[PDB]
RNA sequence: UUUACUGCAGCCUGUCGUUGGGUUGUGGUUCUGGAUGUACAGUGUAGGUAGGAGGCAUCGAAGCGGGUGCGCCAGCAUUCGUGGAGCCGUCCUUGGGACACUACCCUUCCGGGACUACGACCCUAACUCUGAGAAGAGGACCCCGAUAGGUGGGCAGUUUG
RNA sequence: CAUCUCAGUAGGAGCGGGAAAAGAAAUCAAUUGAGAUGCCGUAAGUAACGGCGAGUGAAACCGGCACAGUUCAAACCGAA
């Protein structure tokens, strides 16, 4: 079958535990642990996924590995008097996924760019790693572009901290239509947050 | 396997130059991969500096299953320079000898010896 | 919530329970020596350390840097020290415990190699080497227990100076008051049965008695492990 | 305040992940050498069972060995031989099962090799501590995320007609 | 009074414009149909939940306001 090499990379990352990618994981995890919270990397770790999510090789497009802990929302026991249903907090995991946390940290680190998408790249017993694709709206190469000039608009500022990314809309309960989405569209706030 | 001697690699680069000026070469990972899949490659040249390594990982087993002679090259810069390009090229492929056919077959025999 | 206890207040680290660090002369640790090195040095002065109530020695080494050292008894101004692997056994030198003979006294022993010394450091204490097996050596700690240490551990030979510090009774609240000003401890301490039931598990009542047994299990939550923590026995020997 | 009712932190322990490479004892999983299948024996070893029997055989079939799969040191296999016939059974050892080659597909035999889960031991390369660093010390344990059970006036909400 | 209710309310952190959010079916229907989204009316205090107690509580069909559809990834060419 006449197939592109993106297909082969996709297949290789389809089942990481049963290919050559496991050894590469073993080497890469050490170097990744030595690094910081947010790091700029020249090339994406998985080319096919990045191209699928809207990555091109031009100026003004940046890619970054973020580092986020595992587990639920670490929550404090209430100091004062609750009612025995609000008193417990150890089993109460959060309401925000880990991709959203990763993208928000990346946005906080880069004040001039704007988040586009992200994807899963690895994980171990203490950490998870994602890569976030960032686009610069004030670069002339982006402005001339016809498939990316929508980001040079006054409604795309802070695009990641208002739940407009793909993971944000997954977490808002708006990944589908029909039954079950009675109280999740066009927004959570519109229904007094009884959805989600 | 055994890494090919330096004279073999220089012979491969010279044949690459000759087929460039005279024949036809697909250069670029995507075009060379599709050429191997269809099956027309006289010889496959692959660099060994790729990070991430997934770019050229599939080439080896695919070529060996398709019965295609693949060689390894030390760096991207010289492979890119050979193809007639100011930028590095990860993998090229001699689709058509043009005039360097004899280098094609004798490099194939040399690779059989090394394997 | 009946008020937290004194132990939890020490946990927070309020200024009343923090050591007055600026009074102390210096931290005591062994000289740092690379592999297969042996540096020497002769004492320059004998000095008083307010953090332990015992003397310390100032030693100037051949490289140039001077260090305060835990002073073993008999150390005198002028004597040279030969810390290193090739040192001989004498009162004052620092040598591995693997090649220390049985019966010799040591002090300032380390836990793992190149710690600087953690055991046997108060006044007049000392430890002994008992046995030398191939992989370990057993030293009898001043508490009275046997500890199995690595043969490549460093410890100065002798006993710590200042022996007999507690043969002189206080006989006043004033003298013990003066000692406590250079420590983190609080002085004086109220007794639990004289407090209120908010303050302590034992407080309250029309007369001063504990009310509940003083021995507490090892699994009691913080804020309750007060008294005889997980005692195996009580009383004097009849 | 407590051995009032209901809960929640803290702590103790099992399981899953992080988490790798060997030493062997475990059990099947899985695989070979023989239908191993045999008491009323046998000329025969129920070549499971079974067209209740018909092809093999100096053009290879027998009684015997320490005994060759194995068992009743009998004897179907032709194996290392040994004599140089065990033929089917409509002479059924007239059967627990009565038996003949292109069938053993299957009592079984079980280097049990093989991935697996357990208990113990060893190793270093993950990981942890110390050091400016070389390096040293531990080590797949601990810490950590999740889940299950306990203890728990440490703390919370209430009731006490 | 403990599940429930008060209520996702009061309060907090982040982002942000003249509006914002949503938006072109892996949809809703029922036998056979409709054809992006938002807002208003109705369905309806109905279905559903609940010491089945007190209470909480929709959507689709249907009528209106206003109407608008498209762009990438890949297969083919390989710097055009
Ligand atoms: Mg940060
Ligand atoms: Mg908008
Ligand atoms: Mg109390
Ligand atoms: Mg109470
Ligand atoms: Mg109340
Ligand atoms: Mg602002
Ligand atoms: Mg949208
Ligand atoms: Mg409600």
């Amino acid at each position: 079958m006449v197939k592109s090499f993106y297909g082969y990379v996709r297949d290789a990352w389809k089942n990481p535990d049963e290919t050559y990618v496991n050894e590469l994981r073993w080497e890469r995890l050490q170097v990744w642990r030595k690094q910081g919270s947010v790091t700029r990397i020249e090339r994406p770790t998985r080319i096919d996924r990045a191209r699928s999510l809207g990555y091109k090789a031009k100026q003004g497009i940046v890619v970054v590995r973020v580092n986020v802990r595992r587990g639920g929302l670490g929550h404090v026991r209430p100091n004062r008097g609750r009612r025995t249903q609000k008193m417990g907090k150890n089993k109460v995991s959060g309401g925000m996924s880990i991709q959203r946390i990763a993208e928000v940290r990346a946005d906080r680190r880069y004040p001039n760019l704007e988040v586009l998408n992200s994807y899963w790249v690895g994980e171990d017993g203490k950490h998870k790693w994602f890569e976030v694709i960032l686009v610069d709206p004030h670069h002339p190469v982006i402005k001339s572009d016809k498939n990316l000039n929508w980001v040079c608009d006054p409604s795309s500022r802070g695009r990641a901290t208002r739940g407009k990314t793909s993971a944000g809309r997954k977490g808002r309960g708006m990944a589908t239509r029909g039954k079950g989405t009675e109280k999740t569209r066009p927004s959570i706030r519109a229904y007094k947050s009884r959805g989600k | 396997k055994f890494d090919v001697p330096e004279e073999l690699t220089n012979k491969a680069l010279e044949a690459l130059e000759l087929a460039r000026d005279t024949g036809k070469i697909k250069k670029g990972t995507n075009e060379a991969t599709k050429a191997i899949e269809r099956g027309n490659a006289k010889l496959v040249l692959i660099a060994e500096d790729i990070e991430p390594a997934e770019i050229v990982a599939h080439i080896g087993p695919l070529s060996e299953e398709k019965k295609a002679p693949y060689i390894f090259i030390k760096n991207q810069k010289e492979l890119g320079a050979a193809s007639g390009l100011g930028v590095s090229c990860a993998t090229v492929a001699i689709v058509d000898a043009g005039k360097a056919a004899e280098m094609v077959q004798d490099i194939a025999q040399k690779l059989e010896a090394l394997k | 919530m009946g008020k937290r206890l004194i132990s939890q207040n020490r946990g927070r680290g309020t200024p009343t329970y923090r050591a007055p660090s600026h009074k102390y002369k210096a931290d005591l640790r062994h000289p740092r020596v690379d592999e297969n090195s042996s540096l020497r040095g002769e004492v320059v002065g004998i000095e008083h350390d307010p953090a332990r109530s015992a003397p310390i020695a100032k030693v100037a080494f051949e490289n140039g840097e001077e260090l305060f050292l835990l002073a073993s008894e008999g150390i005198a101004v002028g004597n040279i020290i030969e810390c290193g692997d090739d040192a001989e056994v004498k009162p004052g030198n620092i040598v591995p415990i693997g090649n220390v003979p049985e019966g010799f006294f040591i002090c300032n022993v380390e836990s793992k190699p190149n710690d600087g010394g953690k055991f046997v450091r108060s006044s007049g204490v000392y430890a002994t080497v008992v046995t030398h097996e191939a992989t370990r050596t057993a030293v009898s700690m001043p508490s009275g227990n046997i500890k199995w240490l690595n043969p490549k551990c460093r410890a100065v030979v002798g006993i710590v100076a200042g022996s007999g510090r507690v043969d002189r009774p206080w006989l006043k609240a004033g003298k013990k008051y003066h000692k406590m000003k250079t420590r983190a401890a609080k002085y004086p301490r109220v007794s639990a049965v004289a407090m209120n039931p908010r303050d302590h598990p034992f407080g309250g009542g029309a007369w001063k008695h504990p009310g509940k047994p003083t021995t507490v299990s090892r699994n009691a939550p913080p804020g309750r492990k007060v008294g005889l923590i997980a005692a195996r026995r009580t009383g004097m020997k009849r």
